[PDB]
RNA sequence: AGCGUGUGCCUACCCUACGCCGGCAGGCGCGGGUAACCCGUUGUGAUGGGGAUCGGGGAUUGCAAUUAUUCCCCAUGAACGAGGAAUUCCCAGUAAGUGCGGGUCAUAAGCUUGCGUUGAUUAAGUCCCUGCCCUUUGUACACACCGCCCGU
RNA sequence: AGGAGUGGAGCCUGCGGCUUAAUUUGACUCAACACGGGAAACCUCACCCGGCCCGGACACGGACAGGAUUGACAGAUUGAUA
């Protein structure tokens, strides 16, 4: 008999925190400075979700997780 | 209903078993009788343990 | 629906064991000796002794109110 | 997200689904006839369940 | 004649489909084992077979100590 | 833990409407055999009881894997001082007496 | 020399053709687990194999893959193609031939190690 | 011939009878059973004789079994005819040979708990070994002989 | 001076000797040694090459519309569609 011995690897870890802005600056933004505003996102044709659904950017693949819709050209 | 059990909670000792045994007694009787006569004759006051299942078929 | 003999004799006697233990730790200071069922046409009547009854039942039966709602909606009886 | 961990492949000898119905022991249940309990719970409570020592 | 083909001793084996004839003492007794792409393969199985000891994993600590003897 | 608030208030409607109740220590499972179909998931609202039976002041008494609760008035007046809903709307448990 | 056979017959025609007779002339072991069905978490060791079959160039060693998938190859056509596997505290390399349908992939790890013998002494010697 | 087991407070897991047919459990349908109702009237001795590793046939469907689940046929030959010191159990339906059913559980046993079938050579004794008890006796022991205790 | 079956010839497991991730709790002879009804993947493993969501009726401290909760294959992870 002897001990778990979990000791090897990663003495300590730091918690991972999210640096989540306050303000909506690499979120959302107007670039007209009007009562009549563009919006930077693609409209969804999509029946499954609501009408405010509004989806992300990434590199490929917008990762909405509920739907896991991903644009393709057939 | 034989059930066999280890005697000793723990793992000690010599190994001594319980043989608990449970009786199960079960009777049949056929007649003929409309239901009334039957639910007349069976609101008896039964003494307690009699279990009783009127079938008809 | 139903259950093999040999099982529901098991059962009823499970319920007896319970319901002995359950009014143990209930009322052992209310003097309580034995319960005992009495088969009844579709129906479970059970009657209780207790050296004391005047505490068992207490003022309008607060007590016996409180174990049999305990007990109906424990065993899954009719109501 | 939930559902997409669970049910994934069925437990068809799941020990953990069943516990003594007295005390919640793991081990020596007694599954027979339907007492489900650890056999020290069912030695304490076998002369009121009905069962008895006879031979 | 369509008899039943569950009486020859090497069957489905590789290298044929067909259950092919041979003869000779000193030559059965041989492929009765066939080892040797079980050996090429690097398996384990290849050094169960050829130290005679126990392939399915015949308990051999306090019993089955024959095979030498 | 980790309870959420609305299923709070939804818990504090059933104590409310029941008030004396009896229950199995259940959390792992997705069907209960006698407090199921609440459309409310099962596993926060048995966390919310044990919240309400072990804040320190409502005391309990386990035993053939089961709880069975005195519900003292304290818990009648902590919970009248907190959700302010006056006690003069008697429960409905006090019929066929 | 010419190219060693599987059973007498090729491979690459019979992987064009379904399972309706496929298995009229093989062998066993891995006899009904061909039959056995599909379920999820199969096509990863076939995707991480067609992988490191497009990516490397040929008649080269491929790189090490590392997985433990103790699982059956439906189709034999990755002849050439190599599974690495975790054994013990090391990975661990297996040749692959045409013959695919008659073995398992977790019937290649020696993990009974020889006795590291002994020189008992101070207790029972007698 | 079993003694016995067998399907919802839990719970999603129960025991099982004909056809695709290579030679049968059986990959899919198919009904019965809360059970006395269904499973189920469950030529003189290594030769032919009892198997040393180990391979094919359709595999019961259990992710993985190999880091314990899963059939018999080709007769490829193993000290092939009462066993170091030390030895455990047993006196009649004993022992032993067998299988079968429960507990464990996925019909998971090589374990255990029971059950039958085949079935009996030896002893109806003694205190020799181990140990026990209805006596007397001795003691410096009483932590009770695995004691106490003497000697540079 | 009896005997039969004996532990040795046909179906593996208990726990100590016993390299690291392998010899993993309680049981020091008859009264431990398929015994904890304990048939070891995994929920039951504490010898285990690895991690996480964490536990406060209170005594003291950090101070509110963000101080993170199992929750993406393809550059990878130390088997793992974590």
């Amino acid at each position: 008999k002897k001990r778990k011995k979990k000791s090897y690897t990663t003495p300590k870890k730091n918690k991972h925190k999210r640096k989540k802005v306050k303000l909506a600056v690499l979120k959302y933004y107007k670039v007209d400075e009007n009562g009549k505003i563009s919006r930077l996102r693609r409209e969804c044709p999509s029946d499954e979700c609501g009408a405010g659904v509004f989806m992300a950017s990434h590199f490929d693949r917008h990762y909405c997780g509920k739907c896991c819709l991903t644009y393709c050209f057939n | 209903l034989r059930i066999t059990t280890r005697k000793t909670p723990c793992g000690e000792g010599s190994k001594t078993w319980d043989r608990f045994q449970m009786r199960i007694h079960k009777r049949l009787i056929d007649l003929h009788s409309p239901s009334e006569i039957v639910k007349q004759i069976t609101s008896i006051s039964i003494e307690p343990g009699v279990e009783v299942e009127v079938t008809i078929a | 629906v139903q259950i093999s003999k040999k099982r529901k004799f098991v059962a009823d006697g499970i319920f007896k064991a319970e319901l002995n233990e359950f009014l143990t730790r209930e009322l052992a200071e209310d003097g309580y000796s034995g319960v005992e069922v009495r088969v009844t046409p579709t129906r479970t009547e059970i009657i209780i002794l207790a050296t004391r009854t005047q505490n068992v039942l207490g003022e309008k039966g607060r007590r016996i109110r409180e174990l049999t709602a305990v007990v109906q909606k424990r065993f899954g009886f009719p109501e | 997200g939930h559902q997409q961990l669970y049910w994934s492949h069925p437990r068809k000898f799941g020990q953990g689904s069943r516990s003594c119905r007295v005390c919640s022991n793991r081990h020596g249940l007694i599954r027979k006839y339907g007492l489900n309990m650890c056999r020290q719970c069912f030695r304490q409570y076998a002369k009121d369940i009905g069962f008895i020592k006879l031979d | 004649y369509k008899i039943p083909d569950w009486f020859l001793n090497r069957q489905k084996d590789v290298k044929d489909g067909k259950y092919s004839q041979v003869l000779a003492n000193g030559l059965d007794n041989k492929l009765r084992e066939d080892l040797e792409r079980l050996k090429k393969i690097r398996a384990h199985r290849g050094l169960r077979h050829f130290w005679g000891l126990r392939v399915r994993g015949q308990h051999t600590k306090t019993t089955g100590r024959r095979g030498r003897t | 833990m980790l309870m959420p608030k609305k299923n709070r208030i939804a818990i504090y409607e059933l104590l409310f409407k029941e008030g004396v109740m009896v229950a199995k220590k259940d959390v792992h499972m997705p069907k209960h055999p006698e407090l199921a179909d609440k459309n409310v998931p099962n596993l926060h609202v048995m966390k919310a009881m044990q919240s309400l039976k072990s804040r320190g002041y409502v005391k309990e008494q386990f035993a053939w894997r089961h709880f069975y609760w005195y519900l003292t008035n304290e818990g009648i007046q902590y919970l009248r001082d907190y959700l302010h809903l006056p006690p003069e709307i008697v429960p409905a448990t006090l019929r066929r007496s | 020399f010419r190219k060693f056979t599987y059973r007498g017959v090729d491979l690459d025609q019979l992987l064009d053709m379904s399972y309706e007779q496929l298995m009229q002339l093989y062998s066993a072991r891995q006899r009904r687990r061909l039959n056995r069905g599909l379920r999820r978490k199969q096509h990863s060791l076939l995707k991480r194999l067609r992988k490191a079959k497009k990516e490397a160039p040929p008649m080269e060693k491929p790189e090490v893959v590392k997985t433990h998938l103790r699982d059956m190859i439906i189709l034999p056509e990755m002849v050439g193609s190599m599974v690495g596997v975790y054994n013990g505290k090391t990975f661990n390399q297996v040749e692959i031939k045409p013959e695919m349908i008659g073995h398992y992939l977790g019937e290649f790890s020696i993990t009974y190690k020889p006795v590291k013998h002994g020189r008992p002494g101070i207790g029972a010697t007698h």
